């Protein structure tokens, strides 16, 4: 199902093994460094494995994070093979921890098991967008990862609501309801939640 | 700028613009500067702890065998095993050229075997404004083109962007953008400075400079402890010279 769908819940709770496997895992996780974090075993933690096979891990990482999230990386089963860092301007086109200021915001890139079928080096590992709004992550990332793995399955990790995207689902707690279109999927979360109520 | 960089070979990068008088901190740090000393030396093979005294900021360019996928490189078998912590002065920064592989990796570890913690991720974004249709072979783990690299800066113990925008060099050429050194110089952490693995290229007031490819060497330990013996011993770099 291409639309976009979604599931509000706690990351934490969630059966992600109803939601099947996936080409192309994103995650903008809350680490612990103005919302709810989770602490460094809650991430460890997380059912990563689960959600891929054979594919690609995206993850945002800052500060302190881009030590634990190679963690978190190589604990969940992923090697590190590139980092993306997103260059921050404004509608001008100008640059905008605690001993330098941080023009930029990086992304982790990781592969899990032999990934086939995907048109790696078409982009750069270089975004310059201008900064929409705080802690939003920049559209340009879906269309390099749709570049790169063409009409696969994705699904994304602590997404607000303009995460939603085509072939994606979206997990997080800042979204409306459960809106799941895939029927494999519809089917799974049923058999695991007939309440409906994680 | 992603949709374009796959559509007309220009990197997103190519189109960020402007890359009050600080100016006066600059004289500070000109007249604070000693006179640049250097010493070639193959690093592999000299006993790091003639190198003294201990040193306050430590710049480390190990010639990684990416540099020459086109044209002695270290590994970082060989990066991690010198003994950075035995010339590093108990409260002092490191700043490491990684590259853009495994060394984002493997670096972060040579700073933790070696006793700092990173604080800092600066990257050199490299422009390809003169050469567009100039794709380059990939990595065999790369899934994107390569269009950075990263220098690690850590600390040991208790103004400026996260960025360098300059224009990839042409092929062969090895040089790291100078203003590195503006970075680390404005941050005014000792004026006892190292670059190892410099070159004739890169000798500079205010540094001493450690590399096998140095022609030649002016390298005293006792001249240049000179430089720091009191009243000097405890100068930031951007002071005014003590009478
Ligand atoms: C208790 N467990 C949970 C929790 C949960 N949510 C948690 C709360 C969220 C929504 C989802 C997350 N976030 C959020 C804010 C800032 C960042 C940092 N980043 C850096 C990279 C960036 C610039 C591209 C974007 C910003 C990263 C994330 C929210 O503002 N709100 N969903 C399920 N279970
Ligand atoms: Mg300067």
């Amino acid at each position: 199902l291409f639309p976009p769908q979604w599931i509000c819940c706690d990351i934490r709770y969630l059966d992600v093994s109803i939601l099947g496997k996936f080409a192309v895992v994103m995650a903008d996780p809350p680490w612990d460094i103005p919302y709810g974090t989770l602490t460094d075993d809650e991430m460890r933690r997380l059912n990563i494995p689960v959600l891929q096979d054979d594919g690609f891990l995206f993850l945002w990482v800052t500060g302190r994070a881009m030590e634990l999230g190679r963690e978190c990386l190589n604990l969940w089963g992923y090697e590190r093979v590139d980092e993306i860092i997103w260059v921050k301007t404004n509608q001008l086109q100008r640059i905008i921890g605690h001993w330098l200021n941080h023009g930029k915001e990086h992304c982790l890139v990781g592969v899990k098991g032999n990934p086939q079928g995907f048109n790696q080096g078409l982009d750069c590992d270089v975004i310059v967008a201008e900064v929409r709004s705080t802690s939003h992550k920049p559209d340009e990332i879906y269309g390099m990862i749709e570049r790169l793995s063409p009409g696969t399955r994705k699904i994304e990790l602590f997404g607000r609501p303009h995460n939603v995207q085509p072939n994606w689902i979206t997990l997080g707690n800042q979204l409306d309801g459960i809106h799941l279109l895939d029927p494999d999927v519809v089917a799974r979360f049923k058999q695991r939640y007939p309440d409906g109520i994680i | 700028y992603c949709q374009h960089f796959v559509d007309t070979g220009h990197r997103p990068q190519n189109f960020i613009r402007d890359v009050e008088l600080i100016r006066l901190k600059d004289e500070l740090i000109a007249k604070s500067n000693t006179p640049p000393m250097y010493l070639q030396a193959d690093i592999e093979a000299f006993d790091i702890r003639e190198l003294t005294p201990k040193f306050d900021v430590i710049l480390l360019e190990p010639p990684l065998e990416e540099y020459y996928r086109e044209t002695k490189c270290w590994t970082w078998d060989d990066i991690m095993k010198l003994e950075i912590d035995e010339i590093a002065a108990p409260r002092s920064f490191i700043f490491l050229w990684c590259g853009s592989g495994e060394g984002l990796d493997l670096g972060r570890v040579c700073l933790r075997k070696w006793g700092y913690r990173r604080c800092e991720d600066i990257c050199w974004i490299k422009t390809n404004k003169n050469n567009p249709g100039k794709t380059k072979t990939l990595d065999p783990k790369a899934v994107f083109q390569r269009t950075k690299e990263h220098c690690l800066m850590g600390i040991k113990g208790t103004v400026d962007i996260d960025l360098i925008i300059t224009e990839e060099p042409e092929i062969g050429n090895i040089e790291k953008p100078v203003e590195i050194f503006h970075i680390i110089e404005h941050f005014c952490l000792g004026r006892r400075r190292l670059h190892l693995f410099g070159r004739d290229s890169t000798i500079r007031p205010g540094w001493l400079t450690v590399g096998p490819t140095l022609t030649n060497s002016n390298y005293n330990a006792e001249t240049y402890a000179s430089y720091f013996s009191a009243p000097n011993s405890y100068l930031t770099g951007c002071t005014e010279e003590i009478e």
